């Protein structure tokens, strides 16, 4: 018999709550309500970091001389280079 | 160097579950020998095992670009390393996880330890 | 013909250091390990800004010392902070040095909240292992 | 082993509770697991490992004995068949301290409930018998 | 200070995607349900749809994170295999090396 | 009174020892927040200043009256139950979910 259903139902009303059966299909709503959404996980907005006001500290301290960025000493050479020859 | 012993109640660990997940082996022989070296100077016995590695291999193109007749093996390691200890004040166990994590391995030789508590009834 | 971090042969005259002199899969046989952090793991996370912050601490640390580098750094994690182990290569003078320490420590400290001391090894020749 | 003899101190000394982790059975079975895993960088904070139970004796507290007919088969997953491991688990919150507060709460609840059966507590069914109740 | 322009696109993607999600989560169950009529379940569907453009998590395209290069991208390192390689083969990596078995 | 505090300051340190050795200096990087706790309890906060239990799992208070046997009624017990169930969302957030079901329930 459903001696098990109804133990459950016990349960769930030794407090007050659902104790009906319901639809097979209406597992979803509970099935989602009892874990968190996928854009809220760590694994999809937390992608790219800002780097904005980091970025902005090099060029800072690449302005400073103390701290130096190979790649925009390379970029200011060619800048030069076009500004020689451009333009 | 003092005891600063008060009086106020204590948790005391039941069968505290230890474990220790690492790639290579010389550096979880250097881990496991280091804290057994700790538990036979604090007193508590252990018990190793000897399990398989973790298979969690990523394949993906050889060259960045285009191409993707090769691909390249890539994959991970981590063998585990029980060392469940038995018994021991919640200070002691507070002291023992400081001195152990005051010099842990970074990255490699991952500790899991898995405590269980008790908490007096009403 | 792949290139990665392997070095073509061409005359056996090429002064290469230790860690240089080294091919990328012996990580497990010769070579060691550069940086360490928990996430490359099976598994853990904190993995993309680990390997970021290396990425970036490398090239700060590089171009702070311009040329004083007998070869490639050998950053660690001890708590927070990320201790950089380094053979610098004796060309400026000690206060200098010294100098340039203290304001890189400061500066990390106040920007990323995170006192990331480094260490130093200051020898004069580099380290030549082979003459590929 | 300097530095271990130095902080020798800095503790509790813990009375004879015997090793084997009987007596601690025989006494308080309470066993609620709790685990905390090693991070390395800036960030120390790893709220995964917060995997906790909530295993609790009912016949060991000694506060609902007329249970015996309703906790053996209300909860889930459990009436092993050889051992006996009676632990109410509902981790349903993270906390532990709140956890446990929680589990004393709904024993209470229990109490109440239960010295004032519903309805099918003893008139059970025809097939289905975990302890035996008239009719069959 | 991104370098293409869909890095920032699915960073605002992202972000408008994230701002709302409770009431995404509700309607979503409300969706799938045999109880209620046809009537509540279409007012929801169109309360769901009055909300604007972009924040929505569908338009978010899981890429790399230095140019925006959905290639062979690892979510679980979200950057691409440019530099992880690198580091791979030279040994800044705890672990994660060329599959010696 | 700026001056005031600082001499004040300054008199205490005159009067007192410097820092002469760096475990003075780790003091007070643990003081300042920068390193780890000894050891790593993982338990920093996260005690949600005492939820007791009082809107995870007990529908005592939350009730509003309604025909049991209607759909309903049926399908916000289920929806609560599934919420109960889930020990990862906070308190405020179940408690936001619950308000604005039942006012959309209510209403429309």
């Amino acid at each position: 018999s459903e001696y098990a259903f109804r133990m459950s139902r016990l349960s769930a009303r030794l407090f007050g709550e659902v104790t009906r059966p319901t639809n097979s299909k209406s597992m979803k709503v509970v099935k989602l309500f009892s874990e968190l959404p996928l854009a809220k996980k760590k694994e999809t907005y937390d992608w790219y970091p800002n780097h904005h006001t980091y970025a902005e500290l090099m060029q800072t301290l690449r302005f400073l001389g103390l701290y130096r960025d190979e790649h925009q000493d390379f970029m200011d050479e060619q800048k030069r280079l076009k500004k020689l020859r451009g333009k | 160097p003092v005891v600063t012993i008060s009086d106020e109640p204590d948790i005391l660990y039941k069968r505290l579950s230890v474990l220790v997940k690492g790639h290579d082996k010389a550096v979880l022989d250097s881990y496991e020998y280091f804290a057994v070296l700790a538990a036979k100077e604090l007193g508590i016995s252990i018990k190793v095992h000897e399990p398989p590695r973790k298979i969690e291999r990523f394949t993906l193109l050889q060259s960045v670009h285009i191409y993707k007749k090769h691909r390249v093996q890539y994959e991970m390691r981590t063998l585990y390393r029980c060392l469940e200890l038995e018994h021991l004040t919640g200070s002691t166990a507070d002291v023992y996880l400081e001195y152990i994590q005051r010099n842990l391995p970074e990255g490699v030789a991952m500790e899991v330890t898995k405590t269980q508590l008790e908490q007096l009834p009403e | 013909k792949n290139r990665a971090a392997r070095v073509r042969v061409s005359k056996g005259d090429k002064p290469v250091t230790y860690e240089e002199a080294h091919a990328p899969h012996y990580i497990a046989h010769r070579k060691g390990w550069l940086s360490l952090h928990t996430g490359n793991l099976d598994g853990e996370d904190h993995a993309a800004e680990r390997t970021v912050e290396d990425v970036f601490l490398r090239k700060f640390m590089w171009g702070t010392f311009p040329g004083c580098l007998a070869d490639q750094l050998v950053l660690k994690r001890r708590g927070n902070q990320l201790e950089i182990c380094a053979v610098v290569l004796r060309q400026l003078s000690p206060h200098k040095y010294y100098f340039l320490v203290g304001y890189s420590e400061t500066l990390l400290s106040y920007f990323y909240k995170c006192p990331v001391r480094l260490h130093l090894q200051t020898v004069p020749s580099k380290v030549v292992y082979k003459y590929l | 082993k300097k530095h271990c003899e130095a902080l020798k101190d800095f503790c509790t000394e813990w009375p004879a509770a015997l090793d084997s982790d009987e007596k601690c059975e025989k006494h308080f079975p309470i066993e609620i697991d709790s685990t905390d895993y090693v991070s390395s960088g800036p960030s120390v904070r790893n709220p995964r490992a917060r995997v906790v139970v909530l295993r609790v004796k009912l016949s060991s507290l000694n506060l609902d004995d007329h249970a015996k007919k309703k906790l053996i088969k209300l909860v889930g997953e459990r009436y092993c068949k050889t051992t006996d491991v009676l632990t109410i688990k509902t981790d349903r919150c993270p906390l532990r301290r709140q956890n446990y507060d929680y589990a004393v709460y709904l024993l209470t609840v229990l109490y109440h409930e239960s010295w004032n059966t519903e309805e099918w507590e003893k008139s059970k069914t025809e097939a289905d018998m975990e302890e035996y109740i008239w009719e069959n | 200070h991104y370098v293409d322009w869909r890095m920032w696109r699915d960073v605002k993607r992202r972000k408008m995607a994230y701002e709302y999600a409770d009431e995404r989560l509700r309607i979503n169950s409300l969706r799938k349900n045999t109880i209620l009529p046809k009537i509540l379940q279409d007012v929801a569907d169109e309360e769901i749809a009055a909300l604007p453009r972009d924040s929505c998590p569908v338009r978010i395209r899981n890429r790399c994170v230095m140019t925006s290069r959905p290639r062979g991208v690892k979510r679980r390192w979200r950057l691409s295999r440019i530099v992880f390689r690198h580091l791979a083969d030279h040994g800044q990596l705890s672990g994660i090396q060329r599959a010696t078995w | 009174s700026l001056w005031d505090v600082e001499f004040a300051k300054q008199l205490a340190t005159v009067n007192e020892q410097p820092l002469q050795n760096g475990f003075e200096e780790l003091i007070q990087w643990t003081k300042e927040g920068k390193l780890w706790e000894f050891p790593i309890n993982n338990e920093a906060g996260f005690d949600d200043d005492g939820s007791e239990f009082h809107e995870h799992i007990f529908l005592e208070k939350h009730l509003e009256s309604f025909p049991k046997q209607g759909p309903i009624r049926h399908f916000m017990e289920l929806v609560t139950c599934g919420l109960s169930k889930n020990p990862y969302l906070s308190v405020k957030q179940k408690v936001e979910h619950i308000e604005w079901f039942r006012n959309y329930f209510n209403e429309k």
